[PDB]
């Protein structure tokens, strides 16, 4: 999330001075332009569990 | 099921990215399995969940 907001920032610095534009109202609609579009769409691998998968929660190094 | 196979991969793949090549084994396998060459002038990638998802992998633009 670090890396994204700073991604914009930068992104938004950049048209601010290259841009000419006096301010940034970031909304989502925008947003396509400055990130690109969305790397995750789905939350699970499965919406739904065929037979012989269940899901299960894992606590990882990270 | 009953067949002792021997397959060859050719290396270069960093090993994070390996498992991209999984897919692929699943077709090459069902055509020695029906003697079906692939058709020719196609590529492919992905990783194989165990039951038919595949998953994303990196490295796409290259």
């Amino acid at each position: 999330l670090q890396k994204q907001v700073e991604k914009v920032l930068r992104k938004s610095a950049y048209k601010i001075v290259s841009g000419e534009a006096e301010s940034v109202e970031v909304t989502p609609e925008n947003l396509q332009d400055f990130v690109g579009k969305p790397v995750f769409t789905v939350e699970r691998m499965y919406d739904v569990t065929p037979p012989g998968v269940v899901m299960g929660l894992a606590w990882t190094a990270m | 099921v009953t067949s002792h196979i021997h397959l060859h991969v050719p290396e270069g793949a960093t090993p994070k990215d390996g498992p991209s090549a999984g897919c692929t084994i699943v077709t090459a396998l069902l055509s020695l399995a029906m003697g079906r060459p692939v058709r020719q002038n196609l590529a492919m990638t992905g990783e194989v969940s165990l039951t038919g998802k595949i998953l994303p992998v990196g490295g796409i633009k290259e």
